[PDB]
């Protein structure tokens, strides 16, 4: 929290770099559309999918953050908030937990509290660890925090951080994802710097 | 109408 509360206390990046390093309109699922330039992402009503849309912005190196806004009455089944490499699928013909069911992708399902790499998902670690039937709740913000100069992945809630969910990212360019079960649910990303 | 908001 140091380097956060430094890149917090900033002045936040405006509507230009919150666009260009908001949602990709070429790099989301086919059944997600990408508005207000990158600001939100709606994915549209197709039934037996799950959708992700990835940020312009790959970061490899520094301190970044960004805040995503996801209403409770459009979560659904699975909604899964990440990470992911450029070559992560963005779509698949089920209800599933997409984000972090590959070597590709790092994902946090919001609704059940579970952590997804590599993962199926029956035995998925709790996050924050310890709280499996305490029937947590992620509020609508959330804040998605990438330390690439010591390789972690970190999720804060009310301005307070959780700890890192992942390590081991150093050398890899990370985008912040979504993937989305919901039909016309709206997600939107309101990055912060470095 | 599906229970992910899909008919």
């Amino acid at each position: 929290p140091e380097g956060l509360e430094e890149l917090l206390s900033a002045p936040p990046p405006d509507l230009g770099a919150q666009r260009r390093h908001g949602w990709n309109p070429k790099d989301c699922s086919e059944n997600i559309e990408v508005k207000e330039g990158g600001l939100y992402f709606e994915r549209r009503p197709v039934a037996q999918s799950t959708d992700g849309a990835r940020g312009k912005r790959g970061y490899s190196r520094g301190l970044h953050a960004w805040e995503i806004s996801w209403p409770l009455e459009q979560r659904g089944t699975h909604a899964v908030v990440g990470v992911a490499t450029a070559l992560a699928p963005l779509q698949t013909d089920h209800y599933a937990a997409l984000l972090g069911s590959n070597s590709e992708s790092w994902g946090w399902d919001i609704g059940r509290g579970k952590l997804y790499h590599q993962s199926k998902g029956p035995g998925a670690p709790q996050y924050p660890a310890g709280t499996q039937g305490e029937q947590l709740e992620v509020p609508e913000r959330l804040l998605v925090v990438l330390d690439m100069e010591e390789g972690t992945l970190g999720y804060a809630i009310g301005g307070t951080y959780l700890g890192p969910a992942f390590r081991g990212l150093k050398g890899r360019t990370l985008y912040p994802a979504v993937s989305a079960v919901w039909g016309q649910c709206q997600v939107r990303i309101r990055y912060l710097g470095e | 109408w599906d229970i992910n908001n899909n008919x």
